[PDB]
């Protein structure tokens, strides 16, 4: 089966927000202008074996592009991907975060899903997410793990 | 290399890994369980798959529910061949019920490479 | 390549392999035991093994055992230069006592390829 | 490549081999642990490790302490990536309680080689 | 040190039941025509580490054939090797099932046991083996494994 | 960031205890003359990986060297160092037994202690080592397993 036509809006959204142009993406994926156009703008949908092709395309884990689809079977709208750069920094945080600290590694149950918990934590204390470093997201990221 | 999954039913979740270079792909279950203290249950994922050749998939611990809730992984050899569905038997070890609910992480995949040798009896190896 | 062994007692059966492509041989208990609930025992092949160059011997479980009786194999590195007398550790995590008769299969064998790294001490290294 | 290592603390003691062809390399203990039987806990050895390229880092049991103590190995999937403190977690499956001192030997570090496949959906795979 | 002589009427048997001649499993796994003669003809004796090579040239899980031999050690004869088509036939839906559906494959203990607990429970209930298919078997299956 | 001096001390004792002359040891290890007579008359210090080079020259397990200097840094002298040849004979027996005895594989915790283990409990036996046999220590060192 296919998937969903919200993946057009997540791949598009998603390009202008990498900077990248059509043609630069049709570089990457090897996908048409016209064939990526078609996939964006709703007319023909996504095989599922191709998202994995966009996520390197975008330099998005493919990974992450269901996720914000899961938000769209069930919101209606994606939260993350309006505001996507807020997630996108965070999320590097995060993953930095699993990667290199024990706690974070030996207790994570999901990046993805931590992340957004941090996020809200952020939106609950009024603080930015441009305003906080790498070390000050780890003692917050290691608090919501216990 | 590439690994050939197939979804068996409408709740299973595609097989995810989120680094270019982890050790393995994550297995979601399919349904909800609830696993008794001191008890095991045959989680099902509802995807079958083919591994690449040279090596099978070992059913691998999530290290998050091993440390925090004592949860291990029994059995967990699928050989090349095995084209059912990809079951994960979980053991929770701990003094609490633990709760599978569809769509979470239970264990990874990982393609373990192997060889497949001949056996040949002898008398006696030279120690 | 090849998978040398050898009968340590007249009560040992060989190792088996099913398919073609299987993950790993059977091991096959040469002695009776029962193992009472939450508790171990060390199963004897009384078969010596010397695995191909490149790989160790893992003894794993068997899918069976593990679903329908609670069955774990603990240790189960068995190295390379290993010539002794191949044991499988076995955890009975049931609530009923578990029954290991003589010929019955109770782990498996695979030559899990690895590495064999020289170590190298670094001051830190670079953080991913 | 080689298992390149680095000390977190003066706590730590150096991955060490016995043999030349011997499965693993040998994880020591910083710190002093109890635990309780049926019981776990996530022993750090204070090192970080970066793993040769085409292999992933098993923590995996020893057979000593498996069949005299009953103590197995969960989790015990080190990522090609992490870089983090590598820690063991142990479970206690006895029925007395098992008693870890710095400098203890309580796991081995093996390399085992894997694939990195890509995956691929599929309507269904031919049985 | 040698095998017993009946790996020779083993070995004879299955040539006939694989429609193979002696110098057509020469040429497949063996030595020579006439050793393989002399083996089956039991004035020669198979030795320990050749049953695999002729499992090959067969075409039967070397595994079997010692199994067969397991039969003779106690029984004196082989029913087994006696009725062989039944269990080939029955083997190849014991194998098909256990390699494609998890309650057989986390369940099973013993596929060749297992066949001939499946040809023992047709002959109790009088059912031919030519009559049932690889679906009707597979419901018995899950039964003995209950 | 190196090691002490008395790795010194230890290379040139087994170096001399191994029958190696440096110009040997030179080809084995691949350190010019010059850096190993430093190395061992203690004006240099030896790097933390070049000890497994060492180990490898002199043919005597990296581990072990670091197992006599943990005696240095407690006691000031090193006694296993001191009655060296003891330690080898017996080590060699309690390396035997591990890699060929169940008993003792799936039972050992540290070759090393177990040999001293050893070594003194032959020493309050008042037993020479050219007294007992392979055969001898086997039994004694199963005892002290338990
Ligand atoms: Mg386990």
């Amino acid at each position: 089966a296919e998937l969903p036509t919200h993946y057009g809006t997540i791949i598009k959204t998603l390009r202008k927000y990498m900077k990248l142009t059509q043609s630069k993406l049709s570089e990457r994926t090897g996908f048409s202008q016209n064939t990526i156009s078609n996939h964006e703008n709703g007319n023909r949908n996504i095989g599922v074996n191709e998202i994995e092709i966009y996520g390197k395309g975008l330099g998005i884990p493919s990974y992450i592009l269901h996720r914000i689809s899961d938000e769209f079977k069930e919101k209606g709208y994606s939260p993350t991907l309006n505001d996507f750069g807020k997630f996108d920094k965070m999320y590097s945080y995060v993953n930095k975060a699993y990667y290199n600290d024990g706690d974070i590694y030996y207790s994570s149950y999901d990046l993805y899903d931590e992340t957004i918990k941090l996020l809200e934590l952020l939106k609950e204390s009024k603080i930015n997410v441009n305003d906080i470093d790498y070390d000050y997201v780890l003692k917050l990221y290691k608090q919501i793990l216990s | 290399m590439q690994l050939r999954f197939a979804r068996l039913s409408e709740h299973a979740t595609a097989p995810t890994r989120g680094s270019a270079r982890a050790a393995g792909y994550d297995l979601y279950s399919a349904y909800d369980y609830t696993i008794p203290p001191m008890e095991k249950a045959v989680v099902k994922t509802d995807i079958q798959i083919a591994l690449p050749s040279g090596c099978y998939g070992r059913v691998a611990p999530r290290s998050g529910l091993a440390a925090k809730h004592f949860i291990d992984v029994g059995a967990g050899v699928i050989d090349e061949d095995y084209r059912g569905n990809v079951g994960v038997v979980l053991f929770n070890f701990g003094k609490e019920k633990f709760e599978v609910k569809k769509g979470d992480r239970i264990a990874q995949l990982i393609c373990e490479r192997i060889f497949y040798p001949e056996i040949e009896e002898v008398q006696a190896l030279d120690d």
